[PDB]
């Protein structure tokens, strides 16, 4: 459901 | 929220999302108290029955938000966490008494026009406002429809909702459950004649009740979405985590670190 | 001090401090015993 978030965050 | 409707934007810009990174899920509403601060009900982090335990790692904060799903690229905030306190007397056994827990940041959030803190109450502001009858206002992302029970029609929302509840009075929580109640919890929600509806519901848990003061036109955090008995049954209410009794423990912790 | 740091809270940028109410608050402020 939720849009992809930047990868700097995982 | 059930019977809310959809938030202005900026409306509740304290209003934080926690997310789950993997994998990535709502898991609960929270709230902005300053900028390396955010408060949460314990349940959303600590909940042995039901095997979960997360730790810091596990989880992003997300901050500015209106839409639940979307990116909101150069409006919201990402953090990461620095440290989960939880009340060291928080009760998952029985009734989720003390159910409160600090979040510190591992940097400090800047403020602007989607991210703002909110008050937390005093004395007299706790007094003057936690009465039965008036009302303060739920906002959060999660379901429009009871899981309690799992429900149909539209289950999530697209954008932030809210919804203005009144307080009830003591003898009537106590009352409508079966549940033993402390002086740690309020509840709120219209009565079953009242005509208008409306509550909180799965992935509202952890959010802000808040109120507005009438004398210096401020936002205070009055209460946090604990628990309740499905969502917007009647004869229901819902229960809060009253923020006021628990501020010495809030005010312990975050002196204690730190600058 | 003064909140925690802040001191501005519970102030919102897009309303209280340009003096804009949103569509219900109204109803918070007029529960609490009307009041005025
Ligand atoms: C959070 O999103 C869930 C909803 C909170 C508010 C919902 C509402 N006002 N309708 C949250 C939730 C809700 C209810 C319970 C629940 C129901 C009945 C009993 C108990 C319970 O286990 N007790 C403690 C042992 C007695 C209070 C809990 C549970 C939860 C968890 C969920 O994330």
């Amino acid at each position: 459901d939720f849009e992809e978030i930047p990868e700097e965050y995982l | 929220i059930v019977e809310g409707s959809d938030a202005e934007i900026g409306m509740s810009p304290w209003q934080v999302m926690l997310f789950r990174k993997s994998p990535q899920e709502l898991l609960c509403g929270a709230s902005l108290i300053s900028d390396r601060w955010v408060l949460t009900a314990a349940h959303c982090l600590l909940y042995p029955p039901w095997d979960k335990n997360f730790t810091e790692n596990d989880l992003l904060v997300r901050i500015g938000k209106h839409s639940r799903t979307r990116y909101e690229r150069n409006i919201e905030k990402i953090s990461m966490l620095e440290k989960i306190y939880i009340h060291p007397r928080y009760n998952w056994r029985e009734n989720l008494d003390r159910d409160i827990a600090l979040m510190k940041l591992k940097k400090p959030v800047a403020f602007s026009d989607y991210i703002h803190p909110v008050c937390l109450p005093d004395r007299e502001t706790a007094a003057s406002l936690l009465q039965a009858g008036y009302k303060g206002r739920v906002t959060g992302w999660g379901n429009l429809k009871e899981t309690w029970t799992a429900n149909v029609g539209k289950g999530q929302p697209s954008v932030l909702q809210v919804v203005n509840l009144p307080i009830v009075e003591r003898p009537v929580c106590k009352d409508s459950t079966r549940i033993r109640i402390t002086d740690n919890m309020f509840c709120a929600g219209y009565k079953p004649d009242e005509g208008k509806r409306g509550d909180a519901c799965e992935g509202d848990s952890g959010g802000p009740f808040v109120m507005k003061s009438p004398f210096n036109n401020r936002w205070y955090q009055m209460g946090i979405v604990s628990w309740g008995e499905g969502c917007d049954r009647d004869g229901k209410y819902g229960f809060y985590t009253h923020v006021f009794r628990l501020k010495k423990w809030i005010q312990k912790v975050i002196d204690q670190f730190g600058e | 001090t003064f909140g925690s740091g802040e001191a501005d809270c519970g102030l919102r940028p897009l309303f209280e401090k340009k003096s804009l109410e949103d569509k219900t608050e109204r109803e918070l402020l007029e529960s609490y015993i009307d009041g005025r």
